[PDB]
């Protein structure tokens, strides 16, 4: 009922990812702030185990949609905040066209005053000389439309979208995202009418960071339901 | 050590402690490990006395954090009007860019802060600035439902009144290939009709392959489905989409939409990216009446 009240101001964020892609294990930690009133994320991630064995852009979607801007006329359609503070489970399969897939399971919840995203990621069937394991993706990111619908079981939501990764040679690598979210708690949640989010992201580097890392600025707004 | 305390005092609004720390030699341009300075924090959190004293003591008004944000970006987003004005009077770059290429005017338009939009224009904000995804502040205001701001921004660009309801090249498209008609498909029937009457392309596909008819079927708007079809929409559009409008209608249980699609020649044998026909999807989603209709039409 009142989960949205936890997001009226700036909220600290922690992200922890445990990854294994084709047997290459790695860990990523992230921290920063989200300002859901304005759909804004300011985050920095580091690969704490060493070199990241996949391109950073391929992890962006895995690495907190409760910080999406939901405008006032769409407040009754914001599943993500309604599940808080107990949180939700977010599961994906991500199919990289003509390459392997990621499967992920995350818990997104408050731990004290911090919104924490804790993820396990498994990647299989990647080509050692493909675009992912061969690091042929540009260090940049596109704008996407994210499609949201209530699930048929009346428990949570399904989410579908296609991510476009620019390849160094000028082509585009599609990453087809299949997503499901369910509440962790027994409390009531908001099941939305169908709608979409529109995303903007910028990836950068911190000149004083010596570890493999990603600085991320992200702006996300919901839309599609009016008056 | 003094730098950290000054960052905290600025953040918490302790103007008495700010004055003390400065008298003890604190570096007014101290920065944390993500480039945030005391001026950033005071500007973002609305602490005007502290913004003023920091600027008096030489704080860098255009300091950028790791995300490219200046204090003016943060104050324009947070909605602190007098802080915006004070920053501009002390040399803030009115067209500074964050890492997505947003100027302060983009952010105020996005955030719905009309008075700040107007002050930024007064101090030289570029009304035609585009961020890295091609959006002007007008575009961000429109797409966020901030119609009053959109009306102001179109006027400031010399485009006359009426911007609140959209600035009208009926076949403009953004970087994801959305035309005005893609946006109107989400339940704006009168706008769909107006756009088509003024020459909008009914079959424009977005970057994912979706036509307005896909979006109208996904969002369940029967009367919009009907008028798109009346204006020649391809009932079986797929190509890059990987599914047709009838697949979508079969998923979400709108029997009347299925019926008009079939009436207009929708293909019951089309397969989506998983090899499913609309009948298969109707079964999978528990939409039994739709499944029976689709089987009759097999
Ligand atoms: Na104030």
């Amino acid at each position: 009922s009142k989960g949205e009240e936890l997001f009226t101001g700036v909220v600290p964020i922690l992200v922890e990812l445990d990854g294994d892609v084709n047997g290459h294990k790695f860990s990523v930690s992230g921290e920063g702030e989200g300002d859901a009133t304005y759909g804004k994320l300011t985050l920095k991630f580091i690969c704490t185990t060493g070199k990241l064995p996949v391109p950073w852009p391929t992890l962006v979607t895995t690495l907190v949609q409760c910080f999406s801007r939901y405008p006032d006329h769409m407040k009754q359609h914001d599943f993500f905040k309604s599940a808080m503070p107990e949180g939700y489970v977010q599961e994906r399969t991500i199919f990289f066209k003509d390459d392997g897939n990621y499967k992920t399971r995350a818990e997104v919840k408050f731990e004290g005053d911090t919104l924490v995203n804790r993820i396990e990621l498994k990647g299989i069937d990647f080509k050692e000389d493909g675009n992912i394991l061969g690091h042929k993706l540009e260090y940049n990111y596109n704008s996407h439309n994210v499609y949201i619908m209530a699930d048929k079981q009346k428990n949570g939501i399904k989410v579908n979208f296609k991510i476009r990764h620019n390849i160094e040679d000028g082509s585009v690598q599609l990453a087809d995202h299949y997503q499901q979210n369910t509440p962790i708690g027994d409390g009531p949640v908001l099941l939305p009418d169908n709608h979409y989010l529109s995303t903007q992201s910028a990836l950068s580097k911190d000149p004083n960071e010596k570890r493999d890392h990603m600085v991320l600025l992200e702006f996300v707004t919901a839309a599609g339901i009016t008056l | 050590d003094l730098g950290k305390k000054l960052l905290e005092a600025a953040r918490a609004g302790q103007d008495d402690e700010v004055r003390i720390l400065m008298a003890n030699g604190a570096d007014v341009n101290a920065a944390d490990d993500v480039g945030v300075t005391p001026l950033h924090l005071a500007a973002q959190r609305g602490h005007l006395e502290i913004v003023e004293v920091l600027l008096k003591y030489g704080a860098d008004v255009n300091a950028a954090d790791l995300w490219g944000q200046t204090p003016l970006h943060l104050a324009a987003t947070a909605g602190h009007l007098e802080i915006v004005e004070v920053l501009l009077k002390n040399g803030a770059d009115v067209n500074a860019r964050d890492n997505i290429g947003h100027t302060p005017l983009h952010l105020a338009a996005w955030a719905g802060h009309l008075e700040i939009v107007e002050v930024l224009l007064k101090y030289g904000a570029d009304v035609n600035a585009q961020d890295k995804f091609g959006k002007t502040p007008f575009d961000l205001a429109i797409d966020n439902g901030n119609e009053d701001i959109a009306e102001v921004l179109q006027k400031a660009a010399g485009g006359g009144s009426g911007g609140g309801s959209g600035g009208g090249d009926v076949n403009a498209y953004d970087e994801v290939g959305w035309t005005p008609l893609h946006k109107a498909a989400w339940g704006h029937l009168e706008k769909v009709e107006d756009l088509l009457k003024n020459g909008a392309d009914v079959n424009a596909a977005d970057i994912d392959g979706y036509t307005p008819l896909h979006l109208a079927a996904f969002s369940g708007h029967l009367e919009i489905v009907e008028v798109l079809l009346k204006y020649g929409a391809d009932v079986n559009a797929d190509d890059q989409a990987g599914f047709t409008p009838l697949h979508l209608a079969a998923i979400f249980g709108h029997l009347e939409i299925v019926e008009v699609l079939l009436k207009n020649g929708a293909d019951v044998n089309a397969q989506d990216k998983f090899g499913k026909t609309p009948f298969d999807l109707a079964i999978d989603n528990g939409n039994e009446d739709i499944a029976e209709i689709l089987q009759k039409a097999a």
